[PDB]
């Protein structure tokens, strides 16, 4: 329709992006592929190179988490198993 | 008038016409540039330069003959024109040429000239001729890992790559007796008959040429020569051909001939023509048609090529196209095919009866190699006549319906839809 205002990104055509000359693109028709063979080893191989590259950004923020919930439970036992008698009173007061 | 063929090893076939006045002798090896590893491509174009070098200045000063040469697949030919008086010192020259001497030919500092020619010649192809550019990467990308994608004037480093050596034993292992025909055609009766069966004419390597063991095949693909910094765009489509020697070929001829030729720009190729000339007339959309099949021995390539510079609607250029060959796999109206009969009737008998001898001659030899005899002119009349609406439908349906295509573009190509939305649109609408 009318011409819209300020964009980064247009239509088919006249997308935008910048400039480039040189790049040779190829396809082989996937009718006669036969795709996937190796569908197994291909995801066990992406999932252990993914595993591969994310060790400790799962790992440690969920085992810190887990360290400070058990210190707040194992004092809840220090106080919460029979022996609040003994403790609310210094935890209130 | 009709053509005559004998066969001892080497064959003779002449077209007598009194109606020219040049009469014109040559050679045609049934090697071309489909019998050559990709390891050096440049070999057929090399020797064809190498003949069109210095032997010009031979024939222009000794006498008066003038050689030309092409090779496009497999027809590779070397035709010397010559006037009628003079087949005895054309014939004179082409034995000293190609049996002895073929030594000083070949000569060192020449060799070096000829590469850097032919360096320039196929750089400033590559980078200015676009219309044929696609078309040589739509053979490449079409004939993937076969002796048939290969381009027929090699690359850069295939031409840099070899000197001497792979030069000669293409030239022992291609130069026989077993695929070379003289070819006779121009203002001659009988000399020609007799003159190459002689005991001073002979060819070299009366053995086998080697046979190749993977022969062809088609598989879809595309090439994106994608530089936006050209004008226009050029694209190309093709699907799987026929090749000569089949009871289909007119047919194929035929079906190609229905939708015609057409340019923007000329006031007469506006004004006929089907239905999807109106349809692009309605919206300017492209300004070239140029619906071709071509054939070779081994397979054919039927297609469509066309120039376009309203760069927004390549989709809907190619889905009209789409949509009118599934019209014409669906339904075909008689009136289309007699104009088409006429058409094809006009253009075959401009084409097999020019002026020029070296296009008979060449022609004769393409034949001859691969057939044994030349076929008339009346002959194929009669076999185009019988071509039906039914049997039109029937050619179509096992070629045009749900067949690998190849699409091979460049220039401005960013609508271009990649593979899905152009090949879906043959066989997913209310049929
Ligand atoms: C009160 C309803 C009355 C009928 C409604 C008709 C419209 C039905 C669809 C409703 C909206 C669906 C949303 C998506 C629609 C677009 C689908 C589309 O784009 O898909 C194809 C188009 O699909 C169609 O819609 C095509 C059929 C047109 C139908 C026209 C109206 C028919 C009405 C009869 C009833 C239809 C509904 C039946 C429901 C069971 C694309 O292929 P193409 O042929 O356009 O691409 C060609 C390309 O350029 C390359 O060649
Ligand atoms: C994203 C969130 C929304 C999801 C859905 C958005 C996409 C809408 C559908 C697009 C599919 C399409 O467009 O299909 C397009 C295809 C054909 O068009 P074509 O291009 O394949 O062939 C044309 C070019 N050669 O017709 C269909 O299949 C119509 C659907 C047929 C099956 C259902 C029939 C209705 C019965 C009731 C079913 C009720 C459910």
């Amino acid at each position: 329709g009318p011409p819209s205002g300020k964009t980064y990104m247009g239509w088919w055509g006249h997308m935008g992006g910048p400039k480039q000359k040189g790049i040779t693109s190829y396809a082989v028709s996937p009718y006669a592929q036969k795709p996937l063979q190796g569908i197994f080893h291909n995801a066990v191989f992406n999932s252990f190179r993914r595993f591969k590259s994310q060790f400790l950004y799962v790992l440690i923020p969920a085992g810190i988490y887990w360290y400070w919930w058990k210190n707040g439970n194992e004092y809840n036992e220090f106080l919460y198993s029979k022996a609040g008698r003994e403790e609310l009173e210094r935890v209130n007061v | 008038a009709e053509v005559t063929q004998l066969s001892n090893g080497i064959v003779v076939a002449t077209e007598h016409n009194p109606s020219a006045h040049t009469a014109s002798v040559g050679v045609v090896f049934g090697s071309g540039a489909a019998n050559e590893n990709p390891y050096n491509n440049g070999v057929s174009n090399l020797w064809k330069n190498i003949f069109l070098s210095k032997e010009n200045s031979a024939v222009a000063a000794k006498e008066g003959l003038a050689l030309s040469s092409n090779i496009s697949r497999d027809f590779q030919s070397y035709i010397v024109s010559s006037l009628p008086g003079s087949t005895d010192k054309s014939l004179d020259f082409l034995n000293q040429s190609f049996i002895q001497q073929k030594a000083n030919l070949l000569s060192s500092s020449n060799f070096e000239a000829t590469k850097k020619s032919v360096l320039k010649q196929v750089q400033d192809f590559e980078e200015n001729d676009h219309p044929n550019r696609v078309l040589e990467h739509l053979h490449s990308t079409a004939f993937q890992n076969t002796p048939l994608s290969l381009p027929t004037r090699g690359t850069l480093e295939s031409l840099e790559n070899l000197v001497v050596a792979d030069l000669e034993s293409f030239a022992n292992n291609h130069f026989l007796n077993s695929n070379a025909v003289v070819v006779g055609t121009g203002n001659i009766k009988h000399e020609d008959l007799v003159n190459s069966i002689e005991s001073k004419n002979l060819s070299l390597q009366t053995g086998t040429k080697p046979v190749l063991k993977k022969k062809a095949a088609f598989l879809g693909s595309e090439v994106r020569l994608r530089d936006d910094t050209l004008p226009k765009a050029w694209i190309s489509l093709a699907v799987e051909g026929e090749p000569v020697n089949s009871p289909n070929y007119f047919v194929a001829k035929l079906a190609a001939q229905i939708f015609g030729s057409y340019n923007a720009f000329e006031p007469a190729s506006r004004l006929q023509g089907i239905k999807l000339l109106d349809n692009i007339q309605e919206y300017q959309l492209c300004d070239n048609f140029n619906h071709f099949s071509l054939s070779y021995k081994d397979s054919g390539l039927w297609g469509f090529s066309t120039a376009t510079r309203n760069v927004t609607m390549i989709d809907d250029l190619i889905h009209f196209t789409l949509k009118q060959w599934n019209r014409l796999t669906i339904s075909v109206t008689d009136t289309e095919v007699e104009r088409a009969k006429s058409l094809l009737k006009l253009q075959l008998g401009q084409l097999y009866e020019s002026g020029n001898p070296v296009n008979d001659a060449n022609l004769l030899g393409a034949e001859v190699l691969i057939k044994g005899s030349k076929l008339s002119l009346g002959e194929a009349f009669k076999k185009i006549d019988a071509i039906t609406v039914k049997d039109v439908k029937a050619w179509a349906g096992k070629r045009l319906w749900d067949q690998d295509i190849a699409i091979a573009g460049t220039g401005q190509i960013e609508g271009l839809l990649d593979y899905m939305r152009i090949r879906s649109d043959m066989s997913m609408m209310r049929w």
